[PDB]
């Protein structure tokens, strides 16, 4: 009665998927299940079918994984499947699960990877999504070891395969580039980082609608605040107005093969497909910033459009983190005028000490006991004060 | 900045089915874990302290920097059993800090009723999955934001003003039957509001002086863990990672509570936890994370 069987076994199947909702019933439809098992018991497929059966139990038996049997019934699945389709990884990521329950890491963390590695081996829908689900697994898992930069390519991975599909959320973008970006600045690999919010502002051309604007904001300024990190490399202090004092070879050829070399996978990163590849193009006239030195303009420009996105956000915040914002964004001008080394131009620094004087109002606003946050504010006004001490 | 902890006793089941008894109870400062772990608290509650011994060893004297102008945080930490609702709101015989603050309180408000041109007034919410709403008057999502003077207002969060003991209890428990139904789910938290304004004898009846704040938290289930499976949580994930290792024992809870982790607050955490062998893996976890917090 196979017919009858996938019959109510498909039925089941979508009640599967149905003040509880589930499991309640969802148990009783398990059992089901093993009833159209019974019969079966050519018949090497039977087998695969079995190790199906088993397999269904074993995603039936979940009950708020209440139901440990079906460890039982996946891992002889695998068994019966071992000797040979995609859904066997599924099952094998399924167990993975099972472990993390039981707090086996490392045996969750071999399933995935041989996952991997048989469809790699092996070279229309389902596989499609489940293929980018496993990677967030693997991420999951790296982060409890501590694997950020295996978990990252992963991300990577994942954003390349929404891109390829239509998974798309713009806020979603904006946040990965975001949360991406900080990786690379956390690993220094900020060369890459260039193009993935710059992408990410791409994709922005189809509350947060506006709001996550100061967001992204606040990250393109993480980008300069780190390309003046990596100005500050020579740092300002121990260096004069000049620069390349180190080697000279700011787009040497040599780095650009480096660089090649490296853009052979950075390329396979930017997942602009051709199509938005050459938006990425478009963006990539902004990668193409590196480790600039008399382009303290350029460099103030470059804020400057992000700056006027701050600005908004300044409009967004209720005079509160409109500050924290601006605390930075001083700063962060003031830090390209460190790197404007000069005593003809000291005028910015005083329009950052001004941007203070309209944050000073706030500190007779905060009547919280905000001592610290206060004592930061006044350290604000100290750090203005050191623009002058220098000038002096 | 204080960790207690209140152990309690066991039921019926545990005495039934025999689980072998893994915390002891020492002394004032110290139990034993089991590992045979000496934890050191700064007060321990055993498996039979009272309501009132719980309220007047632990909030009555916290009381004392409150009407000195303090803020003060209150959390009350622990799983699904821990008898955390019943330490706070409590039973009618046996009721909780809360019932016994705001009686404690009439009895302040007593105490400075011709000293002070004083008055005060109380708000209270849920917090479940981040979202935030208010307990008092049935209401959607609050905004929390800063006001005139950067306070972390909750807009929409209402303000009351009772004067009975009998309206501290009623209100009280018509407040805990609007929390979401797991029975009280083992994920809602429960944040109240004290607000104490007062005005000193020799000052002016306009002279401005700050207003003490208490936070009232009930914790919701404390119960490194596999993350759901979607796009979201991934997302999420990606934020952990790019985070730097805060290391704290450490929300929407931490905006709320913002300015009321920093200076002039008296905060205190307790640790309300069970006794048993078959929550051995919980306790050993949250005896450590009270160590986080110390
Ligand atoms: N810490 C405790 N002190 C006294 N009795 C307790 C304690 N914990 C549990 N019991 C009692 O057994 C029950 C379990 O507490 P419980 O209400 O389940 O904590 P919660 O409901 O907040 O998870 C409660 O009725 C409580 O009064
Ligand atoms: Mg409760």
């Amino acid at each position: 009665p196979w017919a009858e069987v996938c019959e109510k076994f498909q039925a089941a199947l979508a009640l599967s998927r149905v003040p509880y909702k589930s499991k309640y019933s969802a148990r009783a439809l398990l059992e089901e299940v093993k009833a159209l098992l019974g019969p079966a018991p050519p018949v090497a497929q039977r087998a695969v079918r079995l190790a199906v059966i088993e397999f269904h139990l074993g995603v039936n038996h979940i009950d708020t994984e209440e139901l440990s049997a079906g460890e039982e019934h996946l891992v002889k699945c695998l068994r019966l499947l071992r000797r040979y389709i995609s859904l066997c990884i599924q099952a094998q990521n399924n167990l993975g699960i099972l472990w993390s329950e039981r707090e086996e890491i490392e045996t969750a963390q071999a399933y995935l990877e041989s996952s991997e590695a048989l469809y790699n081996q092996y070279m229309s829908k389902r596989f499609e999504k489940v293929y980018t689900h496993n990677l967030y697994y693997l991420a999951q898992v790296y982060q409890h070891l501590e694997m950020f930069e295996k978990a990252a390519h992963y991300c990577h991975s994942t954003l390349k395969r929404q891109l390829e599909h239509n998974a798309y959320h713009p806020i979603e973008w904006a946040i990965n580039a975001a949360t991406l970006s900080q990786f690379y600045i956390n690993k220094l690999c900020f060369m890459e980082a260039r193009h993935c919010l710059s992408a990410a502002n791409v994709i922005f051309g189809q509350e947060l609608y506006h709001q996550r604007k100061g967001e992204i904001a606040r990250c393109w300024i993480k980008y300069c605040l780190t390309l003046m990190q990596n100005a500050q490399l020579s740092m300002q202090d121990n260096i004069g107005e000049l620069d390349l004092d180190k080697q000279s070879e700011l787009r040497a050829l040599r780095k650009k093969e480096l660089d090649e070399e490296e853009s052979i996978r950075k390329k396979a990163v930017q997942f602009g497909t051709g199509e938005l590849c050459d938006a990425i193009s478009a963006v990539e006239e902004k990668v193409s910033y590196l480790r600039p030195l008399d382009f303290e303009e350029a460099r103030e420009l470059f804020l400057l459009g992000q700056h006027y996105v701050f600005e908004a956000k300044e409009f967004f915040q209720i005079d509160g983190y409109v500050t924290d914002h601006i605390e930075v964004v001083q700063d962060h001008s003031a830090l390209f005028k460190v790197l404007a080394f000069f005593e003809t131009d000291m005028e910015r620094r005083c329009k950052m000490h001004k941007r203070r004087i309209a944050m000073l109002e706030p500190l007779t606003v905060d009547l919280n006991p905000q001592y610290y946050l206060l004592v930061n504010r006044q350290i604000q006004f100290e750090i203005a004060h050191a623009y002058y001490d220098m000038m002096d | 900045m204080k960790v207690v902890v209140r152990v309690r006793p066991e039921n019926t089941k545990e005495k039934a089915a025999g689980f072998h008894k893994v915390v002891h109870v020492v002394d004032k400062h110290i139990l034993v874990f089991d590992k045979d772990l000496k934890f050191v608290f700064d007060a321990v509650f055993d498996e039979t302290s009272t309501q009132s011994e719980v309220f007047e060893h632990t909030t009555k004297p916290i009381l004392r920097s409150f009407l000195n102008g303090y803020n003060c945080t209150v959390l009350a930490y622990g799983a699904t059993g821990a008898g955390k609702t019943h330490t706070m709101l409590g039973s009618a015989d046996e009721p909780g800090v809360m019932y016994l603050t705001m009686l404690h309180l009439y009895k302040c408000m007593d105490e400075i009723k011709e000293e002070k041109i004083c008055s005060t007034a109380v708000s209270y919410l849920e917090v479940y999955n981040e979202q935030i709403r208010d307990l008092l008057v049935n209401s959607g999502p609050l905004a929390v934001r800063e006001d005139t003077q950067k306070g972390v207002v909750v807009h929409g969060l209402t303000l009351h003003q009772p004067k009975s003991s009998e309206e501290i209890l009623h209100l009280l428990d018509n407040g805990n039957k609007n929390r979401t139904q797991h029975a009280t789910s083992s994920r809602s938290h429960a944040v109240f509001q004290i607000y104490l304004r007062q005005q000193d004898k020799t000052a002016s009846i306009n002279q401005n002086v700050r207003i003490a704040k208490m936070s009232l938290i009930d914790l919701a289930g404390s119960e490194r863990f596999v993350e759901g499976t979607n796009i979201n949580r991934s997302l999420l994930a990606l934020g952990n990672v790019i985070n730097a290792l805060a290391d704290s024992k450490r929300s929407k809870l931490t905006r709320l509570l913002k300015d009321s982790l920093g200076g002039n607050c008296q905060t205190i955490m307790i640790a309300a936890v069970s006794p048993s062998s078959v929550f051995y893996d919980d306790t050993y976890n949250t005896l450590k994370y009270a160590n986080r917090a110390k």
